[PDB]
RNA sequence: CCCGAGAAGGGAGGUGCAAAGUGCCUGAAACCUGAUAGUGAUGGAACGAUACGGCAUGAAAGGAUCUCUGGCAUGAAGGAAUCAUUCGCGAGGAUGUAGUACGAAUGUCACUGCCAGUGUCGUAUCUUACGUUUUGAAGAACGGGCCAGGGAGUGUAUCUU
RNA sequence: AGCUUGUAGUCCGUAAGGGAGACAACCCAGCCCGUGGUUAAGGUCCCCAAGUGUCGACUAAGUGUUAAUACUAAAGGGCGU
RNA sequence: UGGGGCCCCGAAAAUUGACGGGGCUCAAGUCGACCACCGAUACCACGGAGUACCGCAAGGUAAUCUCGUAGGAAGGCGUUGUGUUCGGGUCGAAGCAGGGCUGUGAAGUCCUGUGGACCGUUCACAAACGAAAAUCCUGGUAAUAGUAGCAGCAAAGCAGG
RNA sequence: CCCUAACUGGAGUCCGGUGAAGCUUACAUUCUAGUGCACAGUCUAGAGACCUCUAGGGGGAAGUGAAGACCCCGUGGAGC
C-alpha cells in the first residue's frame, strides 16, 4: 500500500482547486500517482514473473 | 514646386505621391485652393461636410479645415504615412494657399494629365470654395 | 600538414552542403521563444490548429529530409576533413591522414592528452582540438 | 587591529589544495539588485521566420584558393537592347539582328583580410499564441502568473495471431 | 432562415503557397530543399509589382468603383439620356 | 407605337465610417473588343535530400514518387541499470552557465569558465525510461505594491525632568 | 421630496513607520466599421496616438469570485 495508507478524499467543485484527493483536515493532495507522496502508477511487482 | 490651380485634386495628389515615393524631390504644392473637383457642387459639397463633421471629432477623425491642409490629407491618404517611407514623402511636401513669399519668382511646374480643360463637363467646384464652406479663413 | 584527399565531385559537393547548411533554419520548437519553460530543441508539432503543424510558411520551416546534406560530404567537418573522435592513444592506428582528423575526447587529461598530440604529430595526423 | 552602542555586522588580516565560514559539497531557473551591448519619450501589438542594412562582438571550440573584389573559359531553362523592313485605326505585332550579348552554375587566374556565428535595432513580405472540446478556435469557449522537480498502457491467468 | 432533412460531384474537416481588405471549405494550386526563368488566378492612378494602355460607345446619378457566396432592395413610373 | 442599354424617382435607423482607403467623371465607372506588362512553392532548367520498385553488386527507373487529422507500418535518438568488449579521470569525472561544429531531427561531440570524484564505450538485454498543459501535485518566488489595513472601541494626550 | 446648502467627528487626500491578499499565456496608447463560432485593444481597412506620474467615479476588458442551483441528458444517486 504505497503511498495508499490515507483515508484522502476530494474536495469537489467549488473551490478553485483541483479534483485531486485531500488529506481530511488539510489541502494536501495525497495518495494519487501525480501527488507528492502518492502511489507509483505501474510499479514492479514481486508477484512478476521473469523466468 | 507644382501649381495646383486648374488640376484634377486626385490626380495631382497621385501623381505627387508617385513622385515623393520615387523620393528624390521636396515638393512645394501652391494655389491649393485653386485645385479642382469634378461632380455636382452639392454632391462634393454634400460629400464634404459628411467628411468634416463625421467623426467622434472630440476623439476621432479630425478633418482639416484650410484648403492646403485638406490637400495635404488628400496625400497623405494616398501614400503609407503610417510607415516611415511615407512619413519622409509627407515632411518632404509642403502645401500652401496662394504662393508663399520666398517660393514667389520660382519656376513652376504643371501636370498635363491633372489639367482640369481635360474635364468634359462644367460640374466642378474648386477646393477653396469647398474649405470656406465649411468654415475655413484663408 | 597534409592535404585533404577531396576529388573534384566531393569539392563540388561540400560547396553545395556548405552554400545550403548556410540557408538551413535552426529548427526550433514552436514558440519556444515565448515561454522560458521550453528548451530550444526541435518537437514535432502535434495541435490539430498549430500554425506550424499546418505549415504556415511565416511560423517557420518544419523538419523534412529535403534539408538534408549531400550524401558524399555528409558528417565532415566544415575543413573538410573526417571527424574522428580519439578517446585514448590506440585509436591513432586506425586513422589515415590523408582525409581523416581526430578530435581527441574532451576529458583526456594533460599528462595522455600531450602523449596524444606528440603521437599525432609524428603520424601527421590533423588535429582538431590541440593547445594552441 | 579599525569602524560600529554592540558578545550584531562590516573592513583589514589570516587558516586551508580549494572558503567549503557552521541549515557550510555542487549551487540551475523563477524572482530581485547592479553593470555592459543595442534601442529609446512621433510610437502599433503573438514578441518570430525569411532577405538586406546600422551598432557591438567575433580568444578557444568554425573557414585560409576561406572571405572580399574583379578577369577569363564553359554554361541548362530562359533570353534581350538597339536598329532595318513590313502589318495593324491604334495600343502594338511579325521577320532579321539573334537563339546572339547575357544567363543558375561549373572550372580557372588574380586581388583582398575578413567571413561564418552571436546580441540588439531598423527597412521589406508573411503570420490573430499553444493544448483541448469542436463541423468550425485568435475567440467575448475551457486550461496555465512564473520556474524547478514529480506526473499516466503495468503484472498474473487465459484465447488468438 | 447563415433553418431542417436528402441526393451527385468536389472540398474543409486533415490542405500549404499565391489572389480576392480580411474569408475553414470562393479562384489558381495540391506542397521535399536551394537557385534562376516563365506563367496561373487576379491585377496594372497611389497606397501596391506592372497602363494615368488602345479602339468604339454609354452614364451626370459619386450611380458605380461588389465573380460565387446570403455580405448585393422590389412592384410601378420617367416628354433623363 | 413596340422592343432595348445606362441612369433617376420609388428609397426611412439608430457611436463617426466604409468602393479595402485615398480618390476618381471622353474615368481610376459600365458595355463590346484588343494590346503589353506585373504576378506563386504552379510549370521549365540545374543541383541536392529522402522514398518506392528492381538489381549479387556497381547502380538503374520514377510525367505516371514526395500535403496530411483519427489511425496502421518501418527505422532511429535519449534516460537509468545488467552481461560483455575497449577505455577516460585530481596534469581535474559528473553536474552547471555560455559558446563552436556535426546531424533533417531526436541528439551527439568539442571550447571557455566553474566544480572536486567519479564517468563512459562495442555487441546485446531490461525498465519505477523522455512532459508545456490535467481549475495537475510538492517546493520556491513575482506583478498586484510600499498598495489595502493598522479609523465605530471611547474625549486617546500635553509640559518639565 | 421640490433642491439642496453649511457645519461636526472618523476615513480619504499629503507625510513618517509597518505591511498582506485576490484576477495574470503573451503583448498592450487606443477609436470606428467590417470580418470572424453570427458580441474584436491584437484579424482587415481606415482614424488617432510624445512619454511618465498623481487624484477621481467606475463606461469597457462579454472584469474578478464559482466545473450554472434554470433547462435537458446520464439505462448516475438520494429521500418521500
Amino acid at each position: 500500500y504505497s503511498g495508499m495508507e490515507t483515508s484522502a478524499r476530494g474536495w469537489g467543485s467549488g473551490r478553485g482547486v483541483s479534483h485531486v484527493p485531500r488529506l481530511v483536515n488539510s489541502s494536501r493532495a495525497a495518495r494519487v500517482p501525480h501527488a507528492k507522496g502518492g502511489r507509483r502508477a505501474h510499479p514492479p511487482k514481486p508477484e512478476a514473473d521473469r523466468s | 514646386v507644382i501649381d495646383a490651380k486648374g488640376l484634377i485634386l486626385g490626380r495631382l495628389a497621385s501623381s505627387v505621391a508617385k513622385q515623393l515615393l520615387s523620393g528624390d524631390e521636396k515638393v512645394y504644392i501652391i494655389n491649393a485652393e485653386q485645385a479642382i473637383i469634378s461632380g455636382s457642387r452639392a454632391a462634393t459639397l454634400r460629400e464634404y461636410r459628411e467628411t468634416r463633421e463625421r467623426g467622434a471629432t472630440e476623439f476621432g477623425p479630425y478633418f482639416p479645415k484650410r484648403p492646403d491642409r485638406i490637400l495635404k490629407r488628400t496625400i497623405r491618404g494616398m501614400l503609407p504615412y503610417k510607415r516611415a517611407r511615407g512619413r519622409d514623402a509627407m515632411s518632404r511636401l509642403k502645401v500652401y494657399v496662394g504662393v508663399p513669399y520666398e517660393l514667389k519668382g520660382a519656376e513652376t511646374v504643371t501636370i498635363p494629365d491633372a489639367d482640369m480643360r481635360l474635364l468634359s463637363s462644367s460640374r466642378y467646384v474648386e477646393l477653396g470654395e469647398v474649405s470656406q464652406k465649411m468654415g475655413s479663413k484663408f | 600538414v597534409s592535404t585533404l584527399d577531396m576529388d573534384p565531385e566531393s569539392r563540388r559537393l561540400f560547396n553545395v552542403r556548405k552554400v545550403q547548411k548556410g540557408k538551413k533554419p535552426q529548427f526550433k520548437r514552436t514558440c519556444s521563444h515565448k515561454f522560458k519553460r521550453l528548451d530550444d530543441n526541435w518537437r514535432r508539432p502535434r495541435g490539430s490548429q498549430g500554425k506550424q503543424r499546418r505549415k504556415y510558411v511565416s511560423k517557420g520551416a518544419l523538419v523534412q529530409v529535403g534539408y538534408g546534406s549531400p550524401a558524399a560530404v555528409k558528417g565532415l567537418h566544415p575543413s573538410g576533413y573526417s571527424d574522428v573522435l580519439i578517446s585514448s592513444i590506440a585509436e591513432l592506428e586506425l586513422v589515415d591522414p590523408s582525409y581523416e582528423a581526430i578530435r581527441i575526447a574532451g576529458t583526456i587529461g594533460a599528462q595522455k592528452k600531450a602523449l596524444i598530440l606528440a603521437k599525432a604529430e609524428e603520424a601527421g595526423i590533423k588535429v582538431l582540438n590541440s593547445g594552441r
